[PDB]
């Protein structure tokens, strides 16, 4: 019975790296392999599809190929990009067992850094438009080395980290969101 | 055109029965149904390789499905049990071909034994720090959606009245308020950053919106609060000079 | 459309004897399209329970099917296929012979 | 035994 | 001697009358070991020759299901076709595509096929080496080129040379008993007054297995086709085969006529003469 293995299953990496993700298979009598990526709560996109006759295919910065040994399949990825960051999910068609069901691996689960050229780590303290009573926290511009811990007190709130890009100036940066409802609560102590 | 699955989103009362629809117009032979639940992966539910004919996979308990026309897979919900919520996917292919796999966008069910537990989100903007916008010449602006549950929300931003994505990071997942409470409600943020020039047009007017999805037009509503309905729930704030 | 009109052989499984149990078959091919009507008859009338094979076809892309039906041959019954399809104006009817 | 993967004409 | 194994698939549009109709046979040699018929009951690839039946329920419910998955592309390609051809949307047509394989006494792969015909007419067709395509017109030229996008004669080439001739073998040796079984033909001649002046004889070969046979007519020893005739091989209906040659005669001189039957099952030619 057919059995999909993706190594590696996480990783991490600075963006502007090339990768190379596999997928193995146990079973080499396989109609197709598909290629896909999920991003958290979102759908799946096929990315590339390759078969025993037309082993390899290409798509802007990634290509797949089927190779030689035929039990296994790599996706290139060239000059990596934040917006790569998702889960990489692989797939095969049966080609002789007559129940036409997919297999898939478990994934691997990618994140890309981006260069933070001129770290300005900073935490500023945001008012709401409609009443200045309420705030929030904003810890923002630091490197990408930097993690943020969705920790401590019950009711202190802490988002995880998130890359937010301003294409018209070229320009990412870093954030991480904290809040509470309750007095005592500084954005000066609110971050680790 | 491509696979078309409905409804996106849906809220059950344990015990009631239900019908996702999955239609494609590609003259696949072959339609099927997956469920995933969060970080978890795809199961098979039940497929069908041709009209009258329809398989088991890994999970057919709890659910039904016809092939009645080449186009049409409907998966039927037989009696809603809590342990049904998950994230269902429509997939179609030519048994021939490329046997390539094509994916609906996903349907996502929470079936509960108390719908008074559905609440909206209330949702706020939080103007740029004049301390950000002295030091850095970027102003951000936060959108934080509270209190919702389930969690079946889209989030977006607008300015001046067009959807916006540069400059926009919003978090891949919401924070349970009271991770141990089941049934907890959820908090979700974004962030909108945008140069500081841009932000000091007092013109300029910024919208987050929340699309909420909850309950629908026919179930039982006699709480004191508004019936919790899918709606779309918004804050805004306008550029300022000083 | 290319049609073809049915060549047709009526005989039985094993050699004719009088009074003995044999299989009257009236087997059709070479047409086209699929859709026949064959009837066994005896002394001019349709023999009720005639079964037939799966359809299959030649090389050229022609029909062909086996028609069957349990008789006991004697010296004065008459046996005869009769035959209908698109290509036939009119019905054919083809006589069974013990030496054919 | 049949041919599993048939293209559409 | 040589063997193979083959499908037949017809399908059948039947405008205001349902799904169209599919049925499918397979075949090793001259025996029928497989059907599925769309408008009967079962739903099932069903046996229809004794050594199938000892293949198990998965390769039952897979032949099944490939079937099914055969009918629905059929389908399709049923309105494909009248598309193509700017036909009538009640009017009705058929679909037949057959594929498969033969080798040679020693079980080695000899050659492959797969050809596909609409209203009765050759469509589209693998060429005989099985390295091309050869199609009709130009909506057969549609067909051929979205194939060769998905390089469907190279995924045929890959069953008609290894799986098929692997299946074949297979059955060959379950059902050896009756599959390579020769059974010589029983043969007999019969005599006829045709009128005044002239006499008919006739001579049969009876209860033979496989079908290829020869019946040759003599006259003084040389080959005789004048007033004679050759029905068609035609099934007995147990399995086995029948065929006949006749001849028509002047009276009084049907000894100089002989009947030679060749058939694979005879270690020798038989010769027939009229011995009164
Ligand atoms: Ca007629
Ligand atoms: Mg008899």
């Amino acid at each position: 019975k057919q059995q999909v293995t993706q190594i590696p299953a996480a990783l991490s990496v600075p963006e502007g790296e090339n990768l190379v993700l596999n997928c193995s298979f146990t079973d080499s009598a396989i109609y197709n392999l598909q290629w896909f990526r999920q991003d958290p709560g979102k759908g799946l996109t096929s990315l590339l599809l390759i078969t025993p006759w037309q082993r390899e295919q290409t798509s802007g910065r990634l290509n797949a190929s089927l190779d030689k040994s035929s039990g296994s399949s790599t996706l290139y990825i060239a000059a990596s990009q934040p917006g790569d960051s998702a889960t990489y999910l692989c797939a095969v068609r049966p080609l002789l067992d007559g129940t036409y069901i997919p297999t898939f691996g478990r994934g691997t689960s990618l994140i890309v850094h981006p260069y933070i050229q001129n770290p300005d780590p900073a935490v500023y303290q945001l008012r709401d438009s409609k009443s200045s009573d309420k705030s929030v926290c904003l810890f923002t511009d630091f490197d990408s080395q930097t993690n943020v811990s969705q920790s401590k007190d019950s009711d202190v709130y802490i988002t995880d980290k998130c890359v937010l890009d301003m294409r018209s100036m070229d320009f990412k940066s870093n954030s991480a969101v904290a809040w509470s409802n309750k007095s005592d609560f500084a954005c000066a102590n609110a971050f680790n | 055109m491509g696979v078309t699955q409905t409804p996106k989103f849906q809220v059950l009362k344990t015990g009631q029965s239900m019908t996702l629809q999955c239609a494609q117009d590609m003259n696949h032979e072959y339609m099927s149904w997956y469920r995933q639940d969060p970080g978890m992966g795809l199961r098979l539910i039940h497929y069908s390789v041709s009209v009258g004919m329809t398989d088991q996979g890994e999970v057919p308990n709890g659910y039904n499905v016809s092939r009645s026309t080449i186009e049409d897979f409907p998966l039927r919900l037989l009696s809603a049990a809590p342990s049904q919520t998950s994230v269902y996917f429509c997939a179609s292919s030519y048994l021939g071909n490329t046997g390539e796999l094509f994916f609906g966008e996903g349907s996502r069910l929470t079936v509960l034994e108390d719908l008074k537990n559905v609440f909206p989100p209330e949702v706020a903007v939080f103007e740029p720090s004049e301390a950000e916008i002295s030091h850095t010449q970027k102003a951000t602006l936060v959108c934080l959606a509270t209190g919702f549950y389930p969690d079946h929300v889209e989030l977006s931003w607008w300015v001046n009245g067009k959807e916006v994505h540069s400059g926009v990071c919003t978090d891949p997942q919401p924070l349970k308020e009271q991770p141990a409470l089941n049934d907890s409600r959820y908090a979700l943020s974004s962030r909108l950053r945008v140069s500081a020039t841009f932000w000091q047009d007092p013109r300029n007017h910024f919208r987050c919106q929340v699309q909420f999805y909850g309950l629908s037009e026919n179930d039982e509503w006699t709480q004191d609060r508004a019936k919790p309905v899918t709606q779309i729930v918004s804050a805004e704030a306008w550029g300022r000079a000083d | 459309m290319i049609q073809r009109t049915p060549k047709i052989q009526v005989y039985s499984r094993h050699p004719a004897e009088n009074g003995k149990s044999n299989f009257l078959n009236c087997y059709v091919s070479g047409f086209h399209p699929s859709d026949i009507e064959v009837d066994l008859l005896k002394n001019g009338e349709r023999i009720e329970k005639v079964e037939h094979s799966d359809l299959s076809f030649s090389k050229d892309w022609s029909f062909y099917l086996l028609y069957y039906t349990e008789f006991t041959p004697t010296e004065k019954d008459e046996y005869a296929c009769r035959v209908n399809h698109v290509t036939l104006s009119q019905p054919c009817i083809v006589k069974w012979d013990r030496d054919m | 035994s049949l041919l599993m993967w048939i293209t559409q004409c | 001697g040589s063997h193979s194994m083959r499908y037949f698939f017809t399908s059948v549009s039947r405008p205001g009358r349902g799904e169209p109709r599919f049925i499918a046979v397979g075949y090793v040699d001259d025996t029928q070991f497989v059907r599925f018929d769309s408008d009967a009951a079962s739903q099932r690839m069903e046996p229809r020759a004794p050594w199938i039946e000892q293949e198990g329920p998965e390769y039952w419910d897979g032949e099944t299901r490939k079937v099914k998955a055969h009918s629905q592309t059929h389908r399709v390609d049923l309105g494909t076709l009248r598309g193509y051809y700017n036909q009538s949307e009640a009017g009705s047509h058929t679909v037949q595509r057959m594929y498969g394989c033969d080798v040679g006494s020693d079980w080695r792969f000899l050659r492959g096929y797969h050809q596909y015909a609409y209203d009765g007419k050759d469509y589209i067709a693998l060429k005989e080496d099985l390295r091309s395509w050869t199609a009709a017109d130009m909506a057969a030229q549609t067909t051929k080129h979205k194939w060769e996008a998905a390089h469907v004669a190279e995924q045929l080439r890959a069953y008609l040379e290894g799986t098929c001739v692997e299946w074949l073998r297979r059955y060959l040796e379950n059902g050896k008993e009756t599959l390579q079984r020769t059974d010589a033909p029983k043969t007999h001649m019969t005599h006829h007054a045709v009128s005044d002046h002239e006499a008919t004889l006739r001579c049969w070969a009876l209860s033979f297995y496989p079908a290829e046979i020869t019946l040759t007519w003599q006259r003084d020893g040389e080959d005789q086709t004048q007033d004679t005739e050759l029905v068609e091989t035609r099934p007995a209906g147990d399995g086995t085969f029948q065929k006949w040659a006749a001849v028509v005669v002047p009276s009084g001189q049907e000894q100089r006529y002989t009947c030679h039957v060749q058939h694979e099952g005879l270690p020798k030619p038989l010769t027939l003469r009229w011995e009164p």
